[PDB]
């Protein structure tokens, strides 16, 4: 569907240049590693990490921010405005603790990520773009997070729940408002991509180091 | 209603040449300004200049 | 009896990427027991040229999607330095829909990346790799970092390298939600630190890349499979699979098979012998097969009749109207709407368009317009021509193959499925009167 979501910034009491926003100290060593792999006279490749380092410490991404990281990195803000704007990962609005992405692409929704998106709309009231009133979760919809052999499968803040059935994510999201960290993983009983038959393939113990070389090295 | 007195107001001719108005001109008796043609000068485009390495002709965006 | 006529049933001995499943130690100890880090500093000894080469012979082609042949390409770096820098991108963003091949080797072998970026760079005279990796990964990318961490502590990479004398850095960058970022040039220009959009080739990467220096952009699965091409030898790598087709393949099968999984097998391996061996097979049976869609999201799906004897190679493929792609098989039985999976994908692609060119940003959105019409079918069956002719003018007019990703899959429903859509359209005729 459309995207509700705006491309113009406009000035706001909770979102605006005079909002309060700076690196703490650890960070700013983190932006010197992030700075010193890049070749000299080329700073703006940091643009992407350190912006991400700075929703990584703020939550998401205040227009203050963005002129932090312009200011730092030496860049005009406009770039940086065009890189926040540009990838979807960036959060130029706040959200929950519990960011939810169901993905809803055609590998998944084959295996019946529908159901998984009622059930999850149903646990927590809410739905597909909203945020509980607790501030504790958001849901949105997003393409394809790479694990369409485990679908259907859930990204909440960079960990992936994969093999998801509905009570299995209902017994995810009660884990989570309670304080504690279920672990990442198909939740079928299969620990990876492999096949849930009974390992049809590397069942035999892998070879040593020189068994298949060549003469001459 | 804008109003004029002079019949030329609305008088352009086109030629193939500059030489054929100086002579149209001329065998007529009118005073005549040449201005000579302006073409704009080649250019030397380069896309790959648009990234260049340790030149200012890199872009920050496109 | 050379000139085999048979391919698959890959033996375990022969396969390439031994922790697939992450069964074993992803550590670095473990990976030196299942034979990564052996004799590197001979292979690197051996020269740029020798490496070429044996990539040459290999008969590898870019298991990033294009099968370009990979030492073809390699080579284009064999060139003397004029001053500038020279890089080596590894590609792993896999962002193809039913893909996740990449991600496995990540998170399970990531020495055998490792590994490969040295050998790679060392081929192509480059003095560092910088690993492009999708934000979502980001605990494959953190086991990355560790082995990154592990190989300089051993004095695998850095400075002399291996005890070779060449040195060698490996970057890793993440990018942050954009599958367009995956295309070589909007990959390179996002680790840059702009918008992902790709640049117009001429000049390709070898002339002018990252930071406007000589760089190859190579798929994961590329590199990583050539250490153990080198150690091996190509002859042993080209022996599998039909002619030009050389090597063994990862697939990912999903859909509606009984257990979706990834797994490992020989290039020309047949379809049907893949799903029902590796995949359990169709849900419900083979004869409940509708469609497959066998190269990732922007290969055009072939319906069953086809599926029954084609063979899973870049050739064969393409002589069945579609590609080989990222070999991702996405399965769709009987029971599936099929117009409204690919109306899903054509949704992706206009959720994914960087919107540089006219071609992609306009006809994309319009292709996804009319084919959410088509699921309803709201629309008329003279429109499903004019659809044809709109996917034809966005096909080869855009910069970058997005375009035909896009338009790639509505031609095959088109050429596939049209009495579906000319039946859905006179049911909405019907009951709106
Ligand atoms: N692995 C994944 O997750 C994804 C894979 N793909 C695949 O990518 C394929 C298309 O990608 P493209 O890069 O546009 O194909 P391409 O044929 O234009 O390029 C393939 C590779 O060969 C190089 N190359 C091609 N022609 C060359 C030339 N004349 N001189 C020097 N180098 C040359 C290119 O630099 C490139 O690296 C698609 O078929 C798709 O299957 C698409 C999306 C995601
Ligand atoms: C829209 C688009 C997305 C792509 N995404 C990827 C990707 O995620 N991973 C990848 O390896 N190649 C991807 N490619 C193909 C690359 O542009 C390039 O051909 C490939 O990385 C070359 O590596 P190889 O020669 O080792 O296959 C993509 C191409 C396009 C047009
Ligand atoms: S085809 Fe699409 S993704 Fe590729 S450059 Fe054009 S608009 Fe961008
Ligand atoms: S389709 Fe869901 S992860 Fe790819």
């Amino acid at each position: 569907g459309a995207g509700g979501a705006l491309f113009v910034h406009r000035d706001t009491p909770e979102n605006n240049p005079d909002t309060p926003f700076d690196f703490t100290p650890e960070n700013y060593k983190r932006i010197e590693a992030i700075v010193k792999n890049y070749p000299e006279g080329h700073k703006a490749a940091a643009v992407l990490p350190v912006l991400d380092l700075a929703q990584r410490q703020n939550g998401w991404l205040p227009i203050s921010a963005m002129n932090k990281v312009a200011e730092i990195l030496q860049v005009p803000p406009m770039r940086v405005y065009e890189v926040a704007t540009f990838y979807t990962m960036y959060n130029r609005k706040p959200v929950g603790k519990y960011h939810i992405q169901v993905c809803t692409t055609t590998p998944c929704m084959l295996r019946n990520s529908d159901s998984i998106l009622e059930a999850i709309q149903k646990k927590l009231g809410i739905k597909v773009g909203e945020t509980t009133p607790d501030k504790l979760f958001t849901l949105i919809e997003v393409e394809c997070l790479g694990a369409c052999v485990n679908a259907p499968m859930v990204q909440i803040n960079d960990n992936y729940y994969e093999d998801l059935t509905p009570k299995d994510i209902e017994e995810i999201i009660d884990e989570l408002k309670a304080g504690k960290i279920p672990k990442p993983g198909p939740r079928s009983g299969r620990f990876s991509c492999e096949p849930a038959g009974g390992l049809t393939s590397l069942t035999e113990p892998p070879k040593g180091p020189g068994f298949g070389v060549q003469a001459g090295l | 209603w804008s109003s004029t007195a002079d019949p030329l107001s609305n008088l352009v001719l086109t030629f193939s040449t500059k030489e054929d108005a100086v002579a149209f001109a001329e065998k007529n008796g009118w005073s005549f300004d040449v201005e000579e043609r302006k073409v704009p000068k080649p250019k030397s485009k380069s896309y790959g200049a648009n990234f260049s390495w340790n030149k200012r002709t890199r872009v920050s965006t496109k | 009896a050379p000139k085999k006529t048979s391919f698959g049933s890959l033996k375990d001995e022969d396969r390439i990427f031994t922790n697939l499943y992450g069964r074993h130690d992803w550590r670095l100890k473990g990976a030196q027991s299942r034979g990564d880090w052996y004799k590197t500093k001979e292979i690197l000894l051996k020269g740029p040229d020798w490496i070429l080469g044996e990539v040459k012979t290999s008969g590898l082609r870019g298991r990033g999607g294009a099968g370009f042949p990979t030492g073809l390409k390699w080579s284009f770096m064999n060139k003397p330095s004029d001053g500038r820098p020279k890089y080596l991108v590894v590609n792993a963003d896999e962002g193809e829909p039913g893909t996740c091949k990449d991600r496995e080797i990540i998170r399970h072998d990531p020495h055998k990346l490792v590994e490969g970026c040295l050998v790679g760079g060392r081929a192509m005279g480059a003095r560092a790799a910088y690993i492009y990796i999708r934000g979502e990964f980001y605990n494959e990318a953190s086991n990355l970092q560790v082995a990154i961490r592990e190989a300089y502590e051993a004095g695998l990479i850095g400075k002399n390298a291996c005890g070779s004398g060449y040195d060698f850095d490996v970057f890793v960058v993440r990018g942050a939600g954009a599958y367009i970022c995956g295309e070589e040039t909007a990959l390179i220009e996002s680790i840059e630190g702009k918008q992902g959009k790709p640049r117009l080739k001429p000049p390709f990467p070898a002339d002018v890349g990252v930071f406007g220096c000589p760089t190859t952009v190579a798929n994961v699965e590329t590199v990583a499979v050539s250490p153990t091409i080198c150690r091996r030898g190509g002859a042993w790598f080209a022996s599998f699979g039909r002619e030009r087709n050389s090597g063994t393949k990862l697939f990912n099968i999903s859909g509606h098979v009984n257990h979706p999984c990834t797994v490992e097998e020989e290039m020309s391996v047949p379809l049907k012998e893949l799903i029902e061996k590796h995949a359990g097979g169709v849900i419900g049976g083979w004869d409940n097969l509708l469609a497959v869609i066998p190269g990732g999201s922007s290969t055009p799906l072939i319906p069953k009749s086809v599926c029954e004897t084609v063979l899973m190679d870049f050739d064969a493929l393409v002589q069945a109207q579609t590609g080989l792609g990222t070999a991702a098989v996405i399965v769709m039985d009987r029971s599936t709407d099929i117009v409204k999976a690919i109306a899903r994908l054509i949704e992706f692609y206009k959720h994914e368009s960087c919107g540089q060119c006219t071609p992609c940003r306009e006809g994309v959105d319009w292709m996804n317009k009319v084919m959410a019409r088509f699921v309803k079918g709201d629309a008329r069956p003279a429109e499903i021509d004019s659809l044809w002719e709109i996917s034809k003018q966005i096909e080869g007019h855009t910069i970058c193959a997005l375009g035909d990703g896009a338009a790639w899959p509505v031609q095959g429903l088109i050429r596939h499925f049209r009495p579906e859509l000319e039946e859905r359209m006179q049911q909405f005729a019907l009951q709106h009167q």
